[PDB]
RNA sequence: CGCACGGAGGCGAAGAACCACAGAUUUCCGAAUGAGAAUCUCUAACAAUUGCUUCGCGCAAUGAGGAACCCCGAGAACUGAAACAUCUCAGUAUCGGGAGGAACAGAAAACGCAACGUGAUGUCGUUAGUAACCGCGAGUGAACGCGAUACAGCCCAAAC
RNA sequence: AGCUUUACUGCAGGCUGUCGCUGAG
């Protein structure tokens, strides 16, 4: 497929959102990324 | 057009309008179709003018037959704005009536006679 | 109003381009053209830009590979920041 | 004495006789070649227009609209229907043709508001009405003691909400007594049984 | 912190611009040091630099430049 | 120094945080309006429809949204009638158009406890499941009046 | 429920008369 510049920005964001909850947030909140998406098991929009 | 039953020669129309101008400066004249209509009905009309480019024609259709059953003579003017200018208006006039001329009664009288002849 | 240059893109690959090809790499606003990247860079660091290559990254930003003239030295320009 | 206007009025009591008859037979030929909504500089029926609120002033507009004659242009049912609801031919719309005309006019002039309208005849297949519209934003009207009322916000799109004269009659609001049990204050408040 | 509002209102229209360009540069050089993972940072300034720029711009708007 | 109790660091007596009011900034798509486009792009823009008009987009209007309410149009069927067609469900569901903070109505070509009487209009209570409708089946179903609430009455067309 | 027909009742559509558009001798 051929991605447009906008589609690319969106894919980019989805990839970023796919990171984990930083180590410190765990301590700070004294104790999950409910949006962990796998490329294979999941499906993005568009 | 539906109310026009005879054509008035340019020259005749020229005389008529000129007579109207000396009528506003000397005697008295009525401007507007409503004021003109009341002249004919009140009898204070000597000569009534009717433009031929009136649209809708309803505004003037009645003048002719009304005048006939009132002895009042009438003449047609080709353009609406010329009659209004002669009457002394900045706007046009679908109809005007010379309510008692003045130092024009001689000419007016002729115009009337020139029309009756023109049928 | 948005600025053209965001920040220096400093990665191993960026360094090689700096040492071996006299090129500087930047994260720049994705609305900026090669020409705008060229100017902004000359004005911010006072150097002569010979060529600019751009790329719309999978990070949502635009990367610009800017080659300087032989008159300037990338390593030096980069070293002062 | 009789006003000149009374003569226009009297002519239109019988649009099929006298000079008026000949006029219409002539005009309609041109009208049939005009569009759906034609703005005209002067009302064809001056007495009627003035009588309805018209004024030779800035912000006052007049447009003639033609609408097809006859019943509803209805499509036959495409699913199950009891006999009572299978009709097509004899069904007529609940809005009269004059009201349809007022609406088509108002759509053409989105910024204007319908003040009133009247009939100017018909031929075998269509009817013509002239609609009077007012520019609620023109200061010549905002300062008019007889028309500035139409500038209020609640008078917006009045034609589409049946606030027009033809609207109120067509809604059965003419009578104040017997017969208007389900029309006043509105058809909707009365369960739509008017 | 270091740059107060009075000080900004006392500057001339041309001094705020010069000051603006100065601040923008400290900011750019900080983000550069940050990009290089450089830790000689002091997190408060990069955050303060942004507000200072916002203040100067606000005043430039207020003063008509 | 948000939710959020980390680390580093910073801000605050130049009175910060925080709250109220007012103002500044306010990317792109979006009624979306220069043109095109799955939020981008291409070469000055009220696109489109209108009013006024210095007839020049010069001055203006419309567009879309909103929980439901409100007004104007289009308008079923299951169902009930122990079947079913009129009837009923119901002018309901749903659809089209449109306004406001509320809408709509409204100063009698009224009422008609018929009177030597009432006196704009909504609405509430009642009149009453009365009158009226109806395979006179099933079902459907007001009004005048009265007691209340709140009260307010005017402007044109024409004559001259 | 789908289907059929000289089942019951209706609805489109076609044919035809009439009125309007529609006038002169
Ligand atoms: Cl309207
Ligand atoms: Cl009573
Ligand atoms: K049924
Ligand atoms: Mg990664
Ligand atoms: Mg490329
Ligand atoms: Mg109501
Ligand atoms: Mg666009
Ligand atoms: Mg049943
Ligand atoms: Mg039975
Ligand atoms: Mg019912
Ligand atoms: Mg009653
Ligand atoms: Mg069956
Ligand atoms: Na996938
Ligand atoms: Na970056
Ligand atoms: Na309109
Ligand atoms: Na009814
Ligand atoms: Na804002
Ligand atoms: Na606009
Ligand atoms: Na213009
Ligand atoms: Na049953
Ligand atoms: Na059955
Ligand atoms: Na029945
Ligand atoms: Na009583
Ligand atoms: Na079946
Ligand atoms: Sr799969
Ligand atoms: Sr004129
Ligand atoms: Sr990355
Ligand atoms: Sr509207
Ligand atoms: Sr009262």
């Amino acid at each position: 497929g051929k991605k447009s510049k906008a589609t690319k920005k969106r894919l980019a964001k989805l990839d970023n959102q796919n990171s984990r909850v930083p180590a410190w947030v765990m301590l700070k909140t004294d104790r999950r990324n409910h949006k962990r998406r796998h490329w294979r098991r999941n499906d993005t929009d568009e | 057009p539906v109310y026009v039953d005879f054509d008035v020669p340019a020259d005749l129309e020229d005389d008529a309008l000129e007579a109207l101008e000396v009528a506003r400066d000397t005697g008295a004249v009525k401007k507007g179709t409503n004021e003109t209509t009341k002249s004919i009905e009140r009898g204070s009309a000597e000569l009534v003018f009717v433009a031929e480019d009136v649209q809708p024609e309803e505004i003037v259709m009645h003048i002719p037959e009304l005048a006939d059953e009132k002895g009042v003579p009438f003449i047609f003017v080709e353009q609406q704005d010329d009659l209004g200018h002669a009457a002394g208006l900045e706007v046009g006039s679908a109809a005007a009536a010379v309510t008692d001329a003045g130092e024009a009664d001689a000419d007016v009288e002729d115009i009337a006679d020139k029309v009756e002849e023109l049928r | 109003s948005w600025d053209v240059i965001k920040h220096p893109h400093v990665t191993e690959k960026a360094m090689n381009d700096m040492d071996f090809q006299n090129k500087l790499q930047f994260a720049v606003d994705d609305r900026a053209s090669k020409g705008e990247v060229a100017d902004a860079v000359e004005e911010q660091y006072d150097v002569t830009v010979e060529q600019v290559n751009t790329q719309n990254t999978m990070d949502g930003e635009k990367k610009a590979v800017v080659r300087l003239s032989e008159d300037d030295d990338a390593q030096e320009v980069a070293s002062r920041i | 004495a009789r006003s000149a206007y009374s003569y226009i009025r009297d002519a239109w009591e019988n649009p099929g006789d006298g000079q008026l008859a000949e006029l219409q037979w002539q005009r309609q030929q041109e009208w049939r070649n005009e569009g759906a909504v034609e703005r005209i500089e002067r009302p064809t029926r001056l007495d009627k227009a003035r009588s309805q609120g018209y004024k030779a002033k800035q912000g006052v507009i007049v447009a003639r609209v033609s609408v097809r004659k006859g019943s509803a242009r209805k499509r036959r049912h495409k699913a199950g229907r009891r006999s009572k609801r299978q009709g097509v031919t004899r069904i007529t719309r609940r809005k009269d043709i004059q009201r349809v005309a007022e609406e088509r006019a108002s759509r053409t002039f989105p910024n204007l508001r319908v003040l009133n309208s009247y009939s100017v005849g018909q031929d075998g297949r269509q009817k013509w009405h002239e609609v009077i519209l007012i520019d609620p934003n023109h200061p010549a009207i905002q300062n008019d003691d007889d028309l500035s009322w139409i500038c209020a916000d609640d008078q917006a799109d009045r034609v589409f909400r049946g606030l027009t004269g033809a609207g109120r009659r067509n809604r059965g609001l003419s009578g104040k007594g017997k017969g208007s049990e389900k029309t006043r204050p509105s058809l909707r408040s009365n369960g739509g049984k008017g | 912190t270091v740059l107060h509002v009075q000080e900004i209102r006392d500057m001339t229209p041309a001094e705020r611009e010069a000051e603006l360009d100065d601040l923008k540069t400290e900011l750019l050089n900080a983000r550069a040091v940050q990009a290089a993972g450089g830790a000689p940072e002091n997190p408060g300034r990069i955050k303060e630099l942004r507000k200072a720029i916002a203040r100067i711009k606000t005043i430039q708007g207020e003063e008509g430049d």
